[PDB]
């Protein structure tokens, strides 16, 4: 048999958030 | 409806149509969750914007 992965059990709004933030890239490794 | 803003979307002036389902969502998700709008612009059109959201 397989499992359908029922529950996390915990709820929130959604909110697809309005206020947009300047995403900068952060691929600084070593150098 | 409690994060907090301020925004300020501009309307253009099609004829008769009044939006754009390019920009439809975007702003109707501001009039439905905020709590105090105010318009800027000619008399009957800010008349029939005001009809309009309160009415859609």
């Amino acid at each position: 048999k397989k499992v359908v992965k029922q529950k996390n059990h915990v709820y929130t709004p959604v909110y697809n958030e309005l206020i947009e933030k300047y995403s900068e890239i952060p691929l600084n490794d070593k150098l | 409806k409690d994060t907090p803003f301020m925004v300020q979307v501009k309307l253009p002036n099609y004829k008769d149509y009044l939006l754009d389902n390019k920009q439809v969502v975007l702003t109707f998700k501001l009039v439905h969750h905020s709590k105090k709008i105010t318009l800027i612009g000619d008399a009957n059109k800010i008349l029939q914007y005001k009809n309009y959201f309160q009415a859609n």
